[PDB]
Parts: structure tokens; C-alpha cells; sequence
RNA sequence: GUGAACAGCCUCUAGUUGAUAGAAUAAUGUAGAUAAGGGAAGUCGGCAAAAUAGAUCCGUAACUUCGGGAUAAGGAUUGGC
RNA sequence: CGUGGAGGUCAGUGACGAAGCCUAGACCGUAAGGUCGGGUCGAACGGCCUCUAGUGCAGAUCUUGGUGGUAGUAGCAAAUAUUCAAAUGAGAACUUUGAAGACUGAAGUGGGGAAAGGUUCCACGUCAACAGCAGUUGGACGUGGGUUAGUCGAUCCUAAGA
């Protein structure tokens, strides 16, 4: 189905003990393996902008929270062995605590 | 033509060779052995399940000191490895061999793996002691399956017996 | 260097340490079980207001570690009978109980939720009009068995543990006749039995248990989870679940129970049945433990001594916790931002 | 494409570092046509290549 | 810029992002640290670490070839406004 | 008993298959060895009487060449550090562009020379080998283009010396 959701990824604890050099990599990593896990697709590309935010301060100051806006949708390009793919953007608010898994109803 | 020990019938079979492959001989001898004898479709599904690290090949001979694995227990190995470049190669010689048995009008579905060999070919050096690579032929053959007066010298004394034997009996 | 009786250091075969020794039997008492099965869950301290005679703490109190191991009661699903023979104890027959629960029923099972749970459907239809089949098999025990023990399974859903499958083990059975062993575990069938029906106050029991895991350590080799057999660990309280104020005592009136604030550590709220040991017991918190009545009569004036406990601490073992109470907390810190 | 030849030669042309020259992402085949610096000057006339500004060292904390 | 300073540390112009990669994080090894109480009891042997360290003010012994010893030793101070 | 070559002879064997090699096959001899069948192969070769010698190997830390086990093992842990997207392409962790994060930090990972090297410079094409993974990249390979002086040097002068 193409759907849009709203998440909260807590980097903090999936972060816990990396080292220093390899923290915002692996919040990469991580990302891609939370979208894979809440939309099923082994297919996640990341928007530069949210790769920017993640390492908006350098490579060992990962924020703790992420607040994600995650778009599965059809490969259109029918050539991919994946029919579906998820799509990673940020979401811009003042803070990212507090805030639940919401649908988008896009328009 | 001039392929390795074969058994079968070559109007049901198509080959497919490949020499002086820059590809490792152990691992592929590895891989090919984990072929040898399985249907067409079922071995290619298994070389992608193994180019994905679902399942592995198990090393049987030249497996000193390699890691263990779960993924051997199918096999009912504990060594067992992914060897990418063997499975390509390999997949590669599958295809072509697919092909040619289309081209020869046999029935896909019937086709198994009747043999596959690798053999060593000649090194090539490179410096920087020596600094070689072992470099493989491979070649294989898929067949279709298909479905499925001795005389005796008695003494006089053995014909006798039977021939008592018959008399007694109706 | 090292205990040459403990070798050799290898990994124990089950997380379940085994009983290899039961108390000797005496026929003439009542039909008891030799053992029980609990989980371990943290520990605390308590201040004993101690009466040993000859000591210099006679009269005086002193404050102890004690374990806390989280036992709600058993359930009795099967017995077993024990033929003796020139090469040892031969088991003769099991009869199973007739309904047993998914929780001893995934015991059976590498793979639960995929499976068409078959396990004792079978069994079940022995109970179909006569039980006669049943019945020739408790008589077989009851004829031919020297020794009968009894199969029990822990009831892990009452714990805080995410493991759904249950513990299931073999518990002898001391005092009486084979006969009236094997009625007592006819009539228990499908029923629970409860550590107070085991064990009592001050009793000193053994701990059976596999110890804790250290992995490749430098001869180089396994460190720790071997199993091992403590005893001699004296019981301070065995407390009841559906008892409020289980870490109160007549000293210390805050009712309270023996739960710590904001909960054990890796390990819930204790919520049935506990038994208070005095001292450590091998294990960490939430491994299935095995508790043994003393093999032995103890000659010591320590298993005879009552235990007067004066106070249980309940603070927290979260950090350096201060409150035995979340009221208390309040109560000192006053009200908050949030409050208003 | 492989415009590492006209990123040099965008470069020499605008004066500045080929760490100060921007190529434009879109329009990757028109820069490819480009092989001569009269090329380059028409693409940086019409903003294909753009002159980026100096990375700032401001001194007010001086 | 800091600072006595072509020191060390950070930045602008210019240049580079090269070094086989991925997943785990047991012991051991190497490099770098911390530590109750005691304080050389260790060892052939205080080996190695620790402690000291800039600048201002005070103050400075024996010996001396009168030039030195000397930063002898030993004290106080250091931010911001 | 066996080998290279020489004189004589068997009007010896041979493309209808000499020699050689392989053989789970056969026979003779105490043995050195000899003979036969089958396969492979393609141009020469044998028995006997004699002549002649660079004439018989398990060794010599033997010579030259080839090849194993070790072993897919040791190892590719300095140079703080990379990441997202698009393009190209059969194929991209490594090419190109954009976006980020870092670094050398003016005694530079910047810009020039002497000497030395010799085309490495630039472009197009290309990946069999090489750049100790890879590669669509390259000081690699193929093909072309490129170095302009009365004033900058040499050339002139003398030095130690020859």
C-alpha cells in the first residue's frame, strides 16, 4: 500500500556505547533499519536533508531523538526487483519529544 | 567437446564451459560440489539464497581453519562460507548451459545437473616471493531425467535333484 | 591453583542445575516434597534483632544480605516411578496428569507458534471411560517402585519474565509407603502445592543453580555457568502473595511489601509467593533455581535459632535510593512544579 | 559524465579554487559539451558554473 | 587568533578526503588513563609512572679561579568586572 | 642383460600405420630384461655376427626445469573519517556532479625552481595485464596534440683545479 506515516526514532539507545567515530554512520544505518522494519521494504533512500540532520553536529553528536516522516510508494520505474520502497524525510518541529506515530493523509 | 568423465546420454544433455577464469579453484571447487546433482531451478534459487547469506556452501575439503556456522547444519557441516565470486561464475556457466539446452529443444523442467568439474589451470604471477592466483576451468553438463540369459551349468547330480525335486512335488 | 573437585570448568549442559542427591527418605512422617523450584529475584538488606546465646552480638542487632527468590506455587502434572537394580535406579513408568497447560505444554516444543500442538492429545484419551490404562500404571508404581517422584512445572506467566515456557522437573517424594505416595500424587494432579506447604521459617535449605557466565576468560578457557550446590542458607521470611505489607515487621509498622522502590532491577515486582534467604545464593536475577531441604539433621544451633526480623529494606536498588516509600519520597521533597 | 576537465577549466577562468567553482547537478550533459574555456565563460555568463563565496573569518570576536 | 614566540591548538586563501571493506566487541596484546588504606614493604638495581613546570613579587646556603653557584633552597600571587 | 653410433647380413618391419607413450590384459627368463594384445599416435625402425663409446643413478646441503603439503592459513590493524542523493555504466563503498562532515592549518596535504627522470603534460578512446580489494578511474594501454626569446639561462670571464 502507499501510505505516510509519522515516527519517533530514539537514536539515543540504539546509539548506546558506539564509538565515537562510527556514531553518525550508524544512526544511518539505524534509520534505514527502522524503516525496514516499520514498512517491510528492503529498499529505504534517505533525503539528503535528513542525512544533513543527522550530521548537523559532526559525527559524534547524533541527536537523541528523530522525528521521521517515512512514505511507502510504488516503484514507478517497474525496473527494481522491489515493487515498493520507502521513502526517509525529516520533520521540522521545535522538539521531538512528546510526539506519537501519526498518519499523513496526503494531498 | 573433450569434457571430463560422463555417463550419459548426449542427445538429452547440454554442456557449458569456462577456462582460465580468474576466480579462486578451492572455493569454486567448493561451490561446484555443493551443485553437483541437484535439479536446474532448485540450484539456481540456492546460488541466490547464497549470494544473500540464507543459506551457505559447505566447505569440505578445504576448509582448515575457517569460520563455523549455523547455516551448515543443512548440509550437516559446521564450515561453511558465502564465496561470491564462485557462485557468479558458476550461475553464469548455469545460464549459458540453460540456454543451449532451450536452443537444443529440451524440456526445462527435467533438467539436473549430471556433472560439474573443476580443475586447476595455469597460474598467473604477479610481484611485490611469489604472488600467484589459481585460476579455474569449470565446465558442466545438465541432462534431462527420465522416467526408469545367464545360463546355469548343473553337474549331472544337480539335474538329478531337480529333476527328483519336480517328480515329488505336482 | 583451583578446587580440583570443581573440574572439569565446562559449560553446564542445562541453564536448570540438577538435584543429584534427595534427603534420605524416613516412611514413617507424612508425604512431603524434598524440593521446589523458584526464580531469583535481587537481593536487599534486613537488620535482625539477634538472640545466640555465647556471642558477642547476643541481644544486639546486626544487618544482613538476603536473597529474595520469587516462588509462586507449582503445579503437579505428572509422577514417576524407580526400580532399583545392580546398575542403579531404572525409571519403570510416568503417568502424566490428564489436562496440561500451555505453559508445560511449550516445554515440548522448539517451535510453539508453529505448530499444530499435538503433544498429550493422545495421552488425554486414556482418561476416556474407565481410565483403566492409568490405573494399571499407578499400580505398576505402586507395586514394583522403591523410589517415586513426583513431576512439577513452575508457573512462569505469574512472573515478570518474558519466557512463556514453563520449567518442568522431577521432586522425590519423602515419608509414607510407595502407596501412599503415588495416592498423594494421584490427588495432586492439576494441582498447585505452595512453598509454605515445602518450607517454613528459619529452616536452612540448599541452593541448587547454574552460576553466572563469564565467557572465554584467561589455563585459559570457560568462566562461570557451572552448576553448583550451596547450602546451609538459613530462611528469613517466607512471605505470601496476596499478603499486603510482606516487608513490614513488628518493629517497623510502614506497610509496605517486600518490592523495592521502582522494582527490582532486571526483574519486576515480586507478586506471589517469596522465600527470604539469608545471604547469597549462586545465579543472577531471573535464573531458575532449585531449592533442597538440608540432606541432613543440622546439629548447629544457627538452624535452630528463630529469626526476629526488625527491618526490610525497600528503597531503591536503581541508584543510591534514600525513600523506603514513594509517599515518603513526597513527603519529604514536598510538592513539585507539576504538583501545581 | 566526467567533468573533472571542466571544473579545472572553470576554475583557471573565474580565478578562483576548484574548491570555490559550482557545476550545475541539472545541466551535466551541457557542461560535458563544454571543452574550451570560451565554453566555460559562455556557462558562467549565464550561470551554469556560479562563483561561490569565500568561506567567512569574521573578526568581530578580535 | 591565543601566546615570549616560525611552539602546541583553532581558522581564512589553496589543496585533500588517500590508506581493502562489512559485521561483532571474549580473554590476551599494544597505546592511553583512574584508583580506598598503606607508601619502596617490590626489585640485582625507585627501572617505569607519578609529582615539578609559565609569569610577578619576596627570598636565597656551602663552596668559589670573585666571573659563578642560582631558576640554589624556600614563600606569597594569578579569573571576571 | 640394456643404451648412442659404425661394417656385414636378414632381397627384415612399416601410412593396410614406424617410433614413442598409456594399459584393472597375456607370456618367457633366478635376474638384468625380453615378447604379445588393446588404446593413443603419425614416419620411420628392428633381429643376428662384429666394431666403437660422451653407455645404465635414489642419494652428491648434486645442476636445470616442473610441482606439492603447509593453506584459502599468516597477512592487506600507521597516516583521526566518512555520509546522502543523482548521473554514467552490464556491473559503482572506491568514477563524475551536487549536498553534508572532516583534515593539512602558511617550518602546509598550498604555490615555484636546481638536480634527476623522459612525455609522466593535454585530449579522445580503452580495461588483457598493472596500480597487493574493486574499478566505468589512472603517471596503465591505444591513438593524436603540445615546449615559440636581441632582453630568462647557456654562450663570455676567471676560482680551486686541470
Amino acid at each position: 500500500d502507499v501510505v505516510t506515516r509519522e515516527y519517533t526514532i530514539n537514536l539515543h539507545k540504539r546509539l548506546h556505547g558506539v564509538s565515537f567515530k562510527k556514531r553518525a554512520p550508524r544512526a544511518v544505518k539505524e534509520i534505514k533499519k527502522f524503516a525496514k522494519l516499520h514498512m517491510g521494504t528492503d529498499d529505504v533512500r534517505l533525503a539528503p536533508e535528513l542525512n544533513q540532520a543527522i550530521w548537523k553536529r559532526g559525527v559524534k553528536g547524533v541527536e537523541y531523538r528523530l522525528r521521521l516522516r517515512i512514505s511507502r510508494k510504488r516503484n514507478e520505474e517497474e525496473d527494481a526487483k522491489n515493487p515498493l520502497f520507502s521513502y526517509v524525510e525529516p520533520v521540522l518541529v521545535a522538539s521531538a519529544k512528546g510526539l506519537q506515530t501519526v498518519v499523513v493523509e496526503e494531498d | 567437446a573433450r569434457y571430463g568423465a560422463t555417463s550419459t546420454n548426449p542427445a538429452k544433455s547440454a554442456s557449458a564451459r569456462g577456462s582460465y577464469l580468474r576466480v579462486s579453484f578451492k572455493n569454486t571447487r567448493e561451490t561446484a560440489q555443493a551443485i553437483n546433482g541437484w535439479e536446474l531451478t532448485k540450484a539456481q534459487k540456492y546460488l541466490e539464497q547464497v549470494l544473500d547469506h540464507q543459506r551457505a556452501i559447505p566447505f569440505r575439503r578445504f576448509n582448515s581453519s575457517i569460520g563455523r556456522t549455523a547455516q551448515g547444519k543443512e548440509f550437516g557441516v559446521t564450515k561453511a562460507r558465502w564465496p561470491a565470486k564462485s557462485v557468479k561464475f558458476v550461475q553464469g556457466l548455469l545460464q549459458n548451459a540453460a540456454a543451449n539446452a532451450e536452443a537444443k529443444g529440451l524440456d526445462a523442467t527435467k533438467l539436473y545437473v549430471s556433472h560439474i568439474q573443476v580443475n586447476q589451470a595455469p597460474k598467473q604471477r604477479r610481484r611485490t616471493n611469489k604472488y600467484e592466483s589459481s585460476p579455474s576451468h569449470i565446465e558442466l553438463v545438465v541432462t534431462e531425467k527420465e522416467e526408469a540369459k545367464k545360463v546355469v551349468r548343473l553337474t549331472s547330480r544337480q539335474r538329478g535333484r531337480i529333476a527328483a525335486q519336480k517328480r515329488i512335488a505336482a | 591453583h583451583g578446587h580440583l573437585g570443581f573440574l572439569p570448568r565446562k559449560r553446564a549442559a542445562s541453564i536448570r542445575a540438577r538435584v543429584k542427591a534427595f534427603p534420605k527418605d524416613d516412611r514413617s512422617k507424612p508425604v512431603a516434597l524434598t524440593s521446589f523450584l523458584g526464580y531469583k529475584a535481587g537481593m536487599t538488606t534486613i537488620v535482625r534483632d539477634l538472640d545466640r546465646p555465647g556471642s558477642k552480638f547476643h541481644k544486639r542487632e546486626v544487618v544482613e544480605a538476603v536473597t529474595v527468590v520469587d516462588t509462586p506455587p507449582v503445579v503437579v502434572v505428572g509422577v514417576v516411578g524407580y526400580v532399583e537394580t545392580p546398575r542403579g535406579l531404572r525409571s519403570l513408568t510416568t503417568v502424566w496428569a490428564e489436562h496440561l497447560s500451555d505453559e508445560v505444554k511449550r516445554r515440548f516444543y522448539k517451535n510453539w507458534y508453529k505448530s499444530k500442538k499435538k503433544a498429550f492429545t493422545k495421552y488425554s484419551a486414556k482418561y476416556a471411560q474407565d481410565g483403566a490404562g492409568i490405573e494399571r500404571e499407578l499400580a505398576r508404581i505402586k507395586k514394583y517402585a522403591s523410589v517415586v517422584r513426583v513431576l512439577v512445572h513452575t508457573q512462569i506467566r505469574k512472573t515478570p519474565l518474558a519466557q512463556k515456557k514453563a520449567h518442568l522437573a522431577e521432586i522425590q517424594l519423602n515419608g509414607g509407603s510407595i502407596s501412599e505416595k503415588v495416592d498423594w500424587a494421584r490427588e495432586h494432579f492439576e494441582k498447585t502445592v505452595a512453598v509454605d506447604s515445602v518450607f517454613e521459617q528459619n529452616e536452612m535449605i540448599d541452593a541448587i543453580a547454574v552460576t553466572k557466565g563469564h565467557g572465554f576468560e584467561g589455563r585459559a578457557g570457560q568462566r562461570g555457568y557451572h552448576s553448583r550446590t550451596s547450602i546451609n542458607h538459613k530462611i528469613y521470611r517466607v512471605g505470601k502473595g496476596d499478603d499486603e505489607a510482606n516487608g513490614a515487621t513488628s518493629f517497623d509498622r510502614t506497610k509496605k511489601t517486600i518490592t523495592p522502590m521502582g522494582g527490582f532491577v532486571h526483574y519486576g515486582e515480586i507478586k506471589n509467593d517469596f522465600i527470604m534467604v539469608k545471604g547469597c545464593i549462586p545465579g543472577n536475577r531471573k535464573r531458575i533455581v532449585t531449592l533442597r531441604k538440608s540432606l541432613y539433621t543440622n546439629t548447629s544451633r544457627k538452624a535452630l535459632e528463630e529469626v526476629s526480623l526488625k527491618w526490610i529494606d525497600t528503597a531503591s536498588k536503581f541508584g543510591k535510593g534514600r525513600f523506603q516509600t514513594p509517599a515518603e519520597k513526597h513527603a519529604f521533597m514536598g510538592t513539585l512544579k507539576k504538583d501545581l | 559524465a566526467n567533468l573533472r576537465t571542466q571544473k579545472r577549466l572553470a576554475a583557471s577562468v573565474v580565478g578562483v579554487g576548484k574548491r570555490k567553482v559550482w557545476l550545475d547537478p541539472n545541466e551535466t550533459s551541457e557542461i560535458a559539451q563544454a571543452n574550451s574555456r570560451n565554453a566555460i565563460r559562455k556557462l558562467v555568463k549565464n550561470g551554469t558554473i556560479v562563483k561561490k563565496a569565500v568561506t567567512v573569518h569574521s573578526k568581530s570576536r578580535t
